[PDB]
């Protein structure tokens, strides 16, 4: 769901993109403008910070030192009492637990301690809602409120029958197009239905509404609503301050508060956790509200225009290694600090050196477009290569043809408005440059090298 | 208490305090105490003390000591190095009233406290009793230091290099990292990992087989195996090298069709360049006395296998013989004897822990292998890369010799290249630090220090500065507020943590701070140096702020109506024309544009 | 970007402030020609011209000039309710105690423009997507805030 949105946005902006097997990554730029990543994690994201995000009870102290509103509780390995803290701190109004009065206190399943030792913290931030904030490149972008399911019916109906009737509603029908989904049940529903309702036997007296699960689950018939335009400036500044401290591209923040329209210094406010690789699908296709294009922001972080994602390319249809060495040496005289890559049917060279040629063609060109230091590509595509699989890149800045056949002429189809084309047939030379055409004849004992050695100056 | 202190002891020490950064007594962080006499008994003359303390270290007799306090301070300073040539050398004594206040430079405070206690106990035994065993305590102290946050070979090497290069560095708790800069020019990391290393490359480097496929598809020499039913050279048969195999039986890497060799080498790459290489050699045992058993080995254990000393060629030789089978393949009893027949090798896998050693091989590698390593390096966004190879001979090209690549590691230990058993040392931390910083100039930001100031003056000054550079970020802190540019933030109860929070900010361009007498006496400071100092009615203490300046600095002092300005050690003095504020003095002296 | 020039938008301003602003701009680009229009008069650089009865034709006359390099315009509530703006988008927006209607002046901006809003003693600034907010000193003027933001148009 998130990969395809990035692919569509890239296609709209004319940015290359291709998949790298044996690594499970996607690449966007060609030679040294490249960016590799998967979903919303990219290669510029740091290791230390991403690791530190997952360590709870240490982000809490870090956010508490520079004064930010966080709950007031502590870790527990006694799994016994230490109920002193429940009081050291105000009272256990509803002090909650989890890992990863003093009676239904941890008697509520005791959190079913699942592995060595961890539980409780305060719950003073028992203000009502759940909000998600997204930051890209340290700037506030989009916000969303999470809301769980509800039912509304009467005596004439039963919980299960009404749930089945609503599950057949056209808006909730299960398709990729529909935002919502099929309503499902689980142990949490039964756990929450002990207060006043009955398991599939209650009789709903009037319009009084039920919420079913407490914590919303977007897969199990929960939904979300857009809230981007109703956020106070103070909360925005707080989010920016939090997000400027990490070396990550996208950051997600979970907030619980009473009213999102008033300052955090006037109401009940609480920061729950921070996430490193957030899912951004809920912001693109909300249940009710307007969509926000976040993938455009993500891509504009790296590439301002299409020219910022390409390198110069030269393509032949028949060439030899000695000519390649001559051309590379001539180019290096004006740009001594570049890195040039050349490939043909006889060998592959990287700046006056010889490498090993792969058995399968069309893979050496892929290896040259993955090198993160390349500045210029020189490639050859004869008729057999074009009939086997086709070209690998798109467009070129210089095309040189020497006695082409019927198929090879297709190499002139994909060019820009500023490229140069050279064709030689017998003793006749045809040149197209900036939309202007020229034609003349060579003398005897002449070579085609002298024609393009002077034209090579334009790629600079 | 001193568990042993009892009955009598001439001397007494009390009131220990810890100072971070510059303090009234010493320039660096220090530990401070107060020394006195009990006066109940008369201590021995200095003649006896000296010679006894003048033995273990001849450097003590170099300088005169005068009173007892200087002798005690010098003794503590010399013992503090723990016989490891640490860069800690600093002490000071000041006589106040009848007492003497002594401060000594420290990096780990607990270690220095223990050193002081031990020296006091040694001193007190020079009369009553007359005996001591310092060697039993020094080992304990060394282990305690090595088990600390600051204790570590790579960590301390980086600390020493930073101190030599004059680069600030301090430890960040909560997170648990180390920082080497101020504001925008900063870098954080632990050991050899840094914050500019990619999250994807590190995870990829641990996949083993996928790295093998990736390296193979670029034309590199790697083993050709594939990763029981059939599956045992069904068609895995090339140069084959079943009951024995099954009883002998890492993740099913079946494998080694192509070649094999003996010698294992490790290459280290920093910032896509080649620096240093090392050969690993296992333990061997020989010499004429007959049944080596644990003998020629615990005689070998005699001249430098001084495992105990943390500075020694190599440790000791221990067994856990699991390679007994190995030797059993060669055929000998654990216990029988031989003479001058070969070398024998206790462990097949060279484990530098139990007896294996390291040999320098930097200046005898073929340039072709250097090119190959550099080409492999420049495909990941890491800063330090380690490559393991198996070669028949490292001195020739890899095309004409058997060669192989087995492992690539992202966080290599660089201790081997610093302290080789045989060969010359090679410095690797200097390259690491030169990767990020070039001089000491580009690791610091402009800092302004005040003596007493309020919020409104700070806002006026920050606005005045912003009129010149509109895009900067400016941080200001005082006794009742903290500001970024023009906005207000929350103030922490512990005063010194606010400066830390401001220095952790990755966008700061300029710092403005104020230190009064109470804060300066409680905890010294957090930063070192200044670019502009302003004093208004300074006290006796609140002038030590002039000791830490650079050659190009500006100092302004206002004493009564008199004003004094010092620029590059040029003094100009004036008197106030009338009742005027000091802000007019420095509002026109903003010359940090450079 | 080859078909546009920089534009600055106010909602209330006088001829005394326009001359100071243009004079400040001319110190770094001595050879430019700048045009400013408001309800009290119309200026080219430092000189005075004739003002038309129909307000929206002055902007057209300025945009037809074959030498202009920068435009400064004011659009209050009555002008917006009469016929609407004449150009599209702006690079810098200044608002001082705006109404309900005038807030729409912040709707059509680019991704690197600057917006300044003043309400009472409160100043709010948005710059390159980053927000900032603070308070004045009960004696300062708005001119001290935007005089240092003119570096972006350059």
């Amino acid at each position: 769901p998130t990969v395809y949105a990035l692919l569509r946005t890239a296609n709209e902006k004319h940015i290359p993109a291709f998949y790298l097997w044996d690594e499970g990554l996607m690449q966007y730029g060609y030679g040294k403008q490249q960016v590799r990543g998967i979903a919303t994690t990219f290669d510029v994201d740091s290791h230390i910070d991403s690791d530190f995000t997952t360590q709870k009870d240490d982000c809490k102290k870090f956010l508490q030192e520079l004064g930010f509103p966080v709950p007031q509780g502590d870790v527990v390995f006694s799994l016994a009492e230490a109920k002193e803290v429940a009081a050291e701190i105000g009272y256990p109004v509803a002090v909650k637990p989890v890992a990863g009065l003093e009676a239904a206190y941890d008697r509520a399943v005791a959190g079913i301690p699942l592995e060595e030792k961890i539980c409780i913290i305060v719950e003073n931030s028992i203000a009502g809602h759940d909000y998600r904030l997204l930051c890209v490149n340290g700037r506030f972008v989009a916000a969303t409120e999470r809301k769980p399911a509800y039912v509304v019916g009467d005596g004439y109906s039963t919980i299960a029958e009404l749930i089945e009737k609503e599950n057949f509603s056209p808006n909730r029908s299960d398709t990729p197009t529909s935002p919502m989904g099929k309503i499902r049940t689980d142990e949490a529903m039964h756990l929450y239905l002990e207060e006043q309702g009955l398991d599939l036997d209650s009789v709903i007296d009037r319009d009084r509404t039920i919420y079913l699960r407490k914590v919303a689950n977007l897969s199990s018939g929960g939904f979300s609503i857009d809230a981007t335009n109703r956020v106070h400036p103070d909360n925005i500044i707080l989010a920016q301050d939090i997000a400027q401290h990490f070396r990550l591209t996208c950051l997600g923040i979970d907030i619980i508060t009473n009213d999102i329209g008033r300052s955090w210094k006037e109401t009940s406010f609480g920061i729950i956790e921070i996430n490193a690789a957030p899912g951004v699908y809920m912001h693109l296709k909300p249940a009710i509200g307007e969509p926000v294009d976040v993938t455009a922001r993500i891509l504009e972080t790296f590439f301002e225009t299409e020219k910022n994602a390409r390198i110069p390319i030269i393509t032949f249809n028949r060439v030899s290694i000695r000519q390649l060495q001559k051309l590379s040496d001539r180019i290096l005289m004006s740009h001594p600090d570049w890195t040039i890559g050349a490939v043909c049917r006889e060998g592959i060279l990287i700046n006056r050196s010889e490498k090993i040629l792969n058995r399968h063609y069309n893979t050496n060109v892929l290896n040259l477009l993955r090198n993160p230091k390349l500045d210029l590509l020189i490639a050859e595509y004869d008729e057999d290569a074009l009939e086997a699989e086709g070209m690998f890149y798109h467009g070129s800045n210089l095309v040189v043809l020497e006695d082409p056949s019927e198929i090879e002429m297709i190499l002139t189809r994909d060019v820009f408005s500023d490229s140069t084309v050279i064709i030689k047939q017998g003793r006749e030379i045809t040149i197209k440059r900036k939309g202007l055409l020229e034609q003349y004849e060579l003398e005897a004992e002449e070579l085609i090298e002298q024609v393009y050695l002077k034209e090579i100056g334009t790629i600079s | 208490v001193r568990i042993n202190a009892r009955t009598t002891d001439v001397f007494d020490i009390f009131n220990v305090k810890q100072y971070v950064g510059a303090n009234p007594y010493l320039n660096q962080a220090a530990l401070v105490f107060d020394f006195a006499f009990t006066e109940s008994y008369q201590p021995l003359p200095i003649e006896n003390y000296l010679a006894v303390v003048g033995d273990r270290y001849p450097r003590l007799k170099e300088i005169e000591y005068q009173s007892y306090a200087e002798l005690f301070a010098s003794t503590v300073a010399e013992v503090n190095k723990l016989e490891m040539d640490l860069h800690l050398k600093g002490w000071n004594v000041k006589p106040i009233e009848e007492i003497n206040r002594i401060a000594i430079e420290s990096l780990h405070h607990r270690t220095t406290k223990e050193v002081v206690y031990c020296v006091w106990d040694w001193f007190e035994f020079i009369t009553q009793g007359e005996e001591f065993d310092l060697s039993k305590q020094i080992a304990i102290l060394q282990q305690l230091f090595r088990n600390s946050v600051y204790g570590g070979p790579t960590v301390y090497a980086l600390l020493r290099t930073a101190n030599e290069k004059h680069i600030p560095a301090f430890y960040l708790w909560d997170e648990g990292l180390m920082q080497y800069g101020y504001g925008k020019q900063q870098v954080r990391g632990i050991a050899t990992t840094f914050d500019v290393d990619s999250h994807i490359d590190s995870d990829f480097t641990t996949q083993k087989d996928d790295c093998k496929k990736f390296l193979q598809e670029l034309g590199f020499p790697v083993p050709q195996g594939d990763v029981l039913a059939e599956a045992k050279e069904v068609a895995a048969e090339i140069y084959p090298v079943e009951a024995a195999y099954d009883r002998a039986v890492e993740k099913i890497c079946i494998i080694v069709e192509n070649s094999i060799a003996g010698h294992d080498y490790r290459l280290l790459c920093v910032n896509g360049r080649f620096v240093a290489a090392t050969e690993r050699k296992p333990a061997y045992v020989v010499g004429d006395g007959y049944s080596t058993i644990a003998e020629l080995i615990e005689k070998e254990n005699f001249s430098p296998n001084r495992s105990d000393t943390p500075t020694s060629p190599m440790g000791k030789i221990r067994t856990d013989e699991a390679m007994h089978l190995y030797l059993e393949e060669q055929g000998l009893d654990l216990d029988s004897v031989i003479d001058r027949d070969r070398t024998i090798y206790l462990r097949k896998v060279a484990n530098l822990s139990s007896g294996g050693f390291s040999i320098d091989a930097t200046n005898r590698v073929h340039p072709d292998n250097i090119i190959l390593a550099q080409d492999i390096a420049q495909h990941f966004r890491l800063t330090c890369l380690g490559i393991d190879i198996i070669t028949n001979d490292i001195g020739r090209s890899w095309k004409e010799t058997s060669f192989g690549i087995i492992e690539i590691n992202a966080a290599p230990g660089v201790y081997m290249h610093l302290k080789p058993a045989i060969g010359e040392p090679v410095d690797v931390t200097a390259r690491i630090l030169e990767t990020f910083f070039e001089t000491e100039k580009n690791a610091r930001i402009p800092i302004i220090t005040f003596n007493r100031v309020s919020i409104r003056q700070l806002q006026k000054l920050s606005d005045r500065i912003l009129m010149s550079h509109p895009d900067w970020t400016i941080g200001a802190v005082c006794r009742e507020g903290i500001l970024i540019n023009r906005s207000e933030k929350i103030l922490n109860r512990h005063y010194n943590t606010n400066v830390l929070n401001l220095l952790r900010n990755p966008k700061l361009d300029l710092l403005i701070a104020e230190y009064d007498e109470d804060a300066l006496e409680a905890e010294g400071m957090f930063y070192h140096g200044s670019n502009l100092v302003v004093l208004e009615d300074p006290s006796e203490i609140e002038m030590i702020l002039t000791r830490d300046v650079f050659s190009d600095s500006t100092v302004i002092i206002k004493q009564g109506r008199e004003i004094t300005i010092k620029r590059k050690g040029l003094l100009e003095q004036y008197e106030l024309e009338a009742e005027e504020l000091i802000e007019q003095v420095y509002l026109k002296e903003i010359g940090t544009i450079s």
